[PDB]
């Protein structure tokens, strides 16, 4: 056998990828574009010597 | 202290999910992944600690998930007669608060 | 479940509810206490985590 | 409108769940009504030769609608909207499989 093999459907893989990305964004408290929705902190340095 | 508590909660959740998946099996349900636990117990154990909710809201979400799974014949042995009530017939309008 | 105002209004983390449910199930299975469960988990080897 | 062709929850006939899966009879029985589909470049002709591709097309349309609903719910940023979007995404994922 030296023939070629069948290929998956790209559209379904696209659906799976989109679902995975959306679920990951939802579970980690991020917007639909990946922008974080929580403010960070600065941890100001405590003076010089 | 709050950040440490969140980290501890996440680690404990992962450890407990792994232990339950490894040691305990229910009577007639086979589950092999964390998503299976999510679908079985109707509560998401993979969420980050940042998100917040109320008990009634999570109960509503769990029951809605259970109804959606049962209606679409994903979970076997669903009662056919019960699934034809007036409430489920209009599920296109009762699935959201 | 009790349909009280406090249950309706009080904020809480989903991870807390999931952990409490899983802990209840595990303690019911092993018949021990939460502290005993943690001490046992300190030496458990038959898992990946 | 799409429930007249496919509905995962089944169809209520005379007050009971109907035994068939697809409401469109030719799709259910897979009746072919085209014998020369490769005479010209025409995806519709190929689908007519084997109506299974019509099944897959309808399924893909349903998934598209579900994902669009989820995105619309997500774009509101309200907690209830986030829960609704999560429900739509979970439903689509369960329909698709692994």
């Amino acid at each position: 056998v030296g023939l070629f093999l069948p290929e998956y459907n790209p559209a379904l893989t696209d659906y799976w990828q989109t679902l995975r990305l959306r679920l990951f964004n939802l579970r980690h408290n991020l917007s639909i574009d990946g922008q974080p929705l929580s403010l960070a902190i600065y941890a100001e340095p405590t003076d010089p010597k | 202290a709050q950040t440490l508590a969140d980290y501890t909660a996440e680690r404990l959740s992962s450890v407990l999910c792994n232990w339950f998946l490894a040691n305990i099996q229910p009577e007639g349900v086979s589950l092999h992944s964390r998503d299976d636990l999510y679908s079985y117990f109707l509560i998401d154990n993979q969420v980050s600690s940042a998100i917040k909710t109320t008990r009634l809201a999570e109960a509503i979400a769990g029951i809605q998930l259970y109804i959606n799974r049962a209606l679409n014949r994903i979970e076997p042995n669903a009662r056919a007669d019960v699934s034809t009530r007036q409430f489920f017939t209009d599920w296109t309008v009762n699935n959201r608060y | 479940l009790t349909l009280s105002q406090s249950n309706m209004d009080t904020e809480i983390s989903t991870l807390t509810l999931s952990n409490e449910l899983l802990l209840e199930h595990i303690t019911r299975k092993t018949g021990g206490d939460s502290d005993a469960l943690m001490e046992s988990l300190s030496t458990y080897r038959q898992a990946i985590d | 409108w799409i429930n007249y062709v496919y509905n995962p929850a089944g169809y209520i006939v005379n007050g009971e769940i109907a035994p068939w899966i697809w409401n469109c009879r030719p799709l259910e029985e897979t009746t072919s009504w085209n014998a020369n589909p490769l005479d010209a470049i025409d995806p519709d002709a190929v689908a007519q030769n084997d109506p299974m591709h019509y099944k897959i097309a309808t399924f893909m349309r349903l998934l598209d609608q579900l994902i669009l609903r989820g995105d619309m719910a997500y774009r509101e940023l309200t907690r209830d909207a986030l829960n609704e979007a999560k429900m739509w995404y979970v439903r689509t994922l369960e329909l698709l499989g692994d």
